[PDB]
């Protein structure tokens, strides 16, 4: 089992149990385990020998029917904080859930929507106090009345339909605390007013919603707080004037979509620093990128660039230029006085050779400069020395 | 035995920056590939009789395969997802077996590398005919000894805009299918064992590259021609055994690509040097005696690769180009370096190892686009510099 432990993207300690015929209690045994991941495992019983998971923070049920005992669900109650509930049928839901109480994130993926049972078997997260993240990849047609009871202390509600529409009927105003709103994957085809009569959102993503026009984004400067607006994978094919006035955006991701022209009102939010319009329309690059000094990680990846304007490297802080699979002909040297490039990506380009002053940015190295051979070979064999060593020291 | 967090563990990428899983030395496919739904490439290397199962239809990112001598087939549903889901295929088939006739059965290819071994018998392979059910294959990569082109290559004559060869020394023949492309771009006939140009090659009337590396090439002759291809801007014609290049190529007024290194040619032409639109001039490790002053007339030349020759006498003509950007004189028979060199305002590279020099003079300071490790020179001329010509290329 200590070799069995591995780390999360949250870095913290982890163990998958897949296909077990129980649980072992020598898992229990752990003192230094954090998540734990109950994934496929026929109708165990929680031991008490829980107390010894003090660490123990993320409980992880995938399709997990688990019973438990009284003293590991008032521990359970007290330590456990974040549950993940991934069901086929909604009898598999634990109805021991609803005890916990210093439970913060809820994952409840797969369909809470059933006759009889739409919404009434989650009735009881009205228990639940302390709920801040709410994940729901349920195929909802119909936005519950129970969230909008709870959505007084919820912060974050990610709902992922997989193509059913949402009738928000704007009752998101009861729903006041969210910071963050995922609807991902609703195929919506327009952007409701739910999320503009809230005030608190900071980070909004409408991913997959089929966006076809996005043309009410002039209401969203009533956002003062919004700082990644992720418009991406829709069917968005312009960007309407209006963005000029979210200043406020620190990541703007629109890639995947349908954009063929930049407006360059858009190009006047100074605060823009992850600007990826990757997998779109675009032909070409306006010169008031330079303006945009805040930018980090300019991700253009297959588009119909063909020549980047020297503008481009006005912007010194550029630290992930992603021109892959572009039609770029030739990468000019102002790249050279780019000092904050840590990873550069030239491969599947129209690129001729590449310019030996893209060997003066210092932190690039040879995983960061990820280009053809033959394309590495036509850097001076001293400018080669000094990247190969950049990839050996 | 393969557990999904054994798969995801052995997640890279591959040489096309796409997720590639390089499952080798295995029996079949473990069923756990499928739950990496973000996977976007599979190298499957010596992995025979595979049965592929409909649960790659989770694999929605999925747009490569990379075949290395699996004998793989596929099931019906698997089939249809991969024909409205796939673009590139690489398969390389040391034995004919390995090479699956299902993978024709697609229609969304774009990219194919079809790497190998294929025997002589070329007109005979109707898999290969197959290739006009593909209604969008632009790049046909052929490692093997492709003697008599194929038909196959007829019926992709339009569609196609990468065609690429390594008969590895057999004689290419049967021209006319070469004749029938129409809006081919980019010809790659590398060591096809051309004893000269074909006329095929030269029928081409859309190409913008042409390389025929390893041909042994004996003259370019026909150029009165090549005024047709408008659209050719890269020629690529090195490691081969050419002697002169006549004034014929003053027929291409489009062309910008120009490779002839490592030839056979001992005195470089002045009528080459008439042609002024040429950028790119690549001529290293060649037999050039000398260049004539004629070379003037090459200002937008950016690149004119000199080094490993037998010049021993360059004419201050070269130097009155500013544009040249990236030159390199390496290991040549030079004796002394011309003073005049401060006009080049745009020269990034200069190279000049092995070349025999009396004294480094403090003329290369006046470089203004040279740089410290872009100025390949060895550490005891470096020490023979001044301080203030050495902190003006070593100091950034």
């Amino acid at each position: 089992l200590r070799q069995r432990l591995t780390k999360n993207a949250q870095d913290k300690l982890e163990l998958h149990l897949f296909m077990l015929s129980g649980i072992p209690d020598t898992v229990f045994d752990l003192v230094e385990l954090e998540v734990l991941k109950l994934e496929l495992i026929p109708d165990v019983t929680i031991p008490p020998s829980i107390a010894q998971l003090t660490g123990l923070k993320e409980l992880w049920l995938y399709h997990t029917a688990a019973k438990i005992e009284a003293p590991a669900l008032a521990f359970l109650r007290e330590n456990l904080r974040a549950l993940h509930i991934k069901f086929t049928d909604i009898k598999e839901i634990p109805l021991w859930i609803y005890s916990l109480k210093t439970l913060e994130e809820l994952h409840l993926t797969g369909n809470l929507s059933a006759e009889n049972n739409r919404y009434i078997v989650i009735d009881g997260l009205r228990e639940l106090k302390r709920l801040k993240v709410l994940r729901l990849k349920s195929n909802l047609s119909k936005l519950p009345q129970v969230v909008t009871d709870v959505g007084v202390h919820l912060q974050k509600l990610s709902i992922n339909n997989e193509g059913t529409k949402l009738i928000v009927l704007n009752s998101l105003k009861k729903m006041v605390n969210l910071t963050e709103l995922e609807l991902i994957r609703c195929d919506l085809e327009r952007i409701p007013h739910s999320i503009f009569s809230l005030h608190n959102l900071q980070e909004i993503d409408l991913k997959d919603n089929n966006l076809k026009t996005i043309e009410e984004i002039i209401s969203f400067q009533h956002l003062h707080r919004l700082t990644c607006l992720k418009l991406w994978y829709n069917h968005i094919a312009y960007i309407p004037i209006q963005i000029g006035n979210l200043t406020n955006l620190e990541r703007l991701y629109l890639n995947r979509n349908k954009i063929e022209k930049i407006p360059t009102q858009l190009f006047y939010c100074r605060k823009l620093r992850y600007l990826d319009l990757s997998h779109n329309n675009l032909t070409f690059l306006p010169a008031d990128i330079g303006l945009l000094q805040n930018l980090q990680n300019l991700a253009v990846t297959a588009n119909r660039i063909e020549a980047l304007p020297p503008e481009l490297f006005q912007c010194r802080k550029l630290r992930a230029l992603h021109l892959g699979n572009n039609v770029l002909q030739s990468l000019p040297s102002r790249v050279g006085e780019l000092t904050n490039l840590t990873q550069i990506e030239l491969r599947g380009n129209r690129l001729e050779c590449l310019p030996v002053e893209l060997g003066e940015c210092p932190l690039l190295k040879r995983s960061g400069l990820v280009v053809e051979e033959d394309l590495f070979s036509t850097l001076p064999p001293e400018v080669k020395e000094r990247l190969w060593r950049a990839d050996k020291e | 035995e393969w557990t999904p967090d054994k798969l995801r563990q052995k997640l890279q990428t591959n040489a096309h920056n796409r997720l590639e899983l390089p499952l080798i030395m295995l029996s079949g496919l473990p069923d756990t590939v499928f739950e990496i739904t973000e996977l976007q490439s599979l190298k499957l290397e010596i992995i025979k009789n595979v049965m592929i199962p409909a649960t790659i239809a989770q694999l929605d990112n999925l747009q490569e395969l990379c075949l290395h001598q699996c004998s793989v087939k596929i099931h019906s549903a698997a089939l249809s997802f991969l024909k409205e889901n796939l673009k590139v295929l690489s398969v390389k088939f040391d034995d004919m077996r390995e090479l699956p006739p299902w993978m024709y059965g697609l229609r969304n290819l774009e990219e194919l590398y079809l790497v190998g071994s294929l025997s002589h018998d070329i007109s005979k392979n109707v898999t290969l005919e197959s290739l006009r059910d593909l209604k969008s294959l632009k790049i046909l990569s052929i490692k093997s000894n492709v003697s008599k082109i194929p038909q196959a290559v007829v019926d992709v004559s339009s569609h196609l805009q990468k065609m690429c060869v390594h008969n590895d020394g057999t004689k290419l023949v049967m021209l006319n299918n070469l004749k029938k492309m129409t809006n081919l771009t980019e010809l790659e006939l590398v060591h096809c064992d051309l004893e000269r140009i074909p006329h095929a090659v030269f029928s081409l009337l859309s190409l913008q590259e042409l390389d025929l590396k390893e041909n042994n090439l004996k003259s370019i002759e026909e150029i009165v021609s090549f005024q047709h291809l408008r659209k050719l801007t890269v020629l690529k014609l090195w490691y081969n055994s050419i002697a002169y290049i006549p004034e014929h190529i003053k027929k291409l007024t489009s062309l910008e690509r120009l490779f002839f290194s490592h030839n056979k040619v001992e005195v470089l032409p002045s009528h080459l040097f008439l042609c002024n639109k040429i950028r790119y001039l690549d001529l290293s490790y060649n037999d050039i005696r000398f260049i004539p002053p004629e070379i003037g007339v090459l200002q937008s030349l950016q690149y004119f690769s000199i080094t490993c020759n037998k010049v021993e006498s360059l004419p201050d003509e070269l130097y009155f180009c500013k544009k040249l950007k990236t030159l390199k004189i390496g290991k040549n028979s030079l004796s002394v370096l011309s003073p005049k060199i401060g006009n080049l305002l745009f020269l990034s590279y200069l190279d000049i190892k092995g070349n025999h020099f009396e004294v480094l003079p403090p003329e290369l300071g006046d470089c203004r686009a040279l740089k410290r490790a872009g100025l390949v020179v060895e550490d005891a001329l470096f020490e023979t510099l001044p301080s203030d010509v050495r902190e003006q290329m070593k100091a950034d």
